[PDB]
């Protein structure tokens, strides 16, 4: 499932309090840049696996 | 936790990366982590931690 994310704020700090992630990894972007940018397009794809 | 192992790393994000333990990046040194359920974990939560 492909969803476009568009016209938000990624705080990505309310993840925190329940979610935990056994992998994150990030391609072209350093994590602690994550909160200092802006992106153009951003799309998530969604499965289980 | 088991799935924050991975934060311990330099330039990683998230709740421990980001506001419990913090590494740089020109850090010549070694992460070890294992595996502690028989010893840190006891019946109906430790809450010790
Ligand atoms: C569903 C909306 C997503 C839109 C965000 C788009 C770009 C920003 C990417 C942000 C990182 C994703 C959240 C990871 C949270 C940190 C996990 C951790 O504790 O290590």
């Amino acid at each position: 499932n492909r969803k476009r994310i568009s016209n938000c704020v990624a705080d990505y700090s309310v993840l925190y309090n329940s979610a935990s992630f056994s992998t994150f990894k990030c391609y072209g972007v350093s994590p602690t840049k994550l909160n200092d940018l802006c992106f153009t397009n951003v799309y998530a794809d969604s499965f289980v696996i | 936790r088991g799935d924050e192992v991975r934060q311990i790393a330099p330039g990683q994000t998230g709740k421990i990366a980001d506001y419990n333990y913090k590494l740089p990046c020109d850090f010549t040194g070694c992460v070890i982590a294992w595996n502690s359920n028989n010893l840190d974990s006891k019946v109906g939560g430790n809450y010790n931690y």
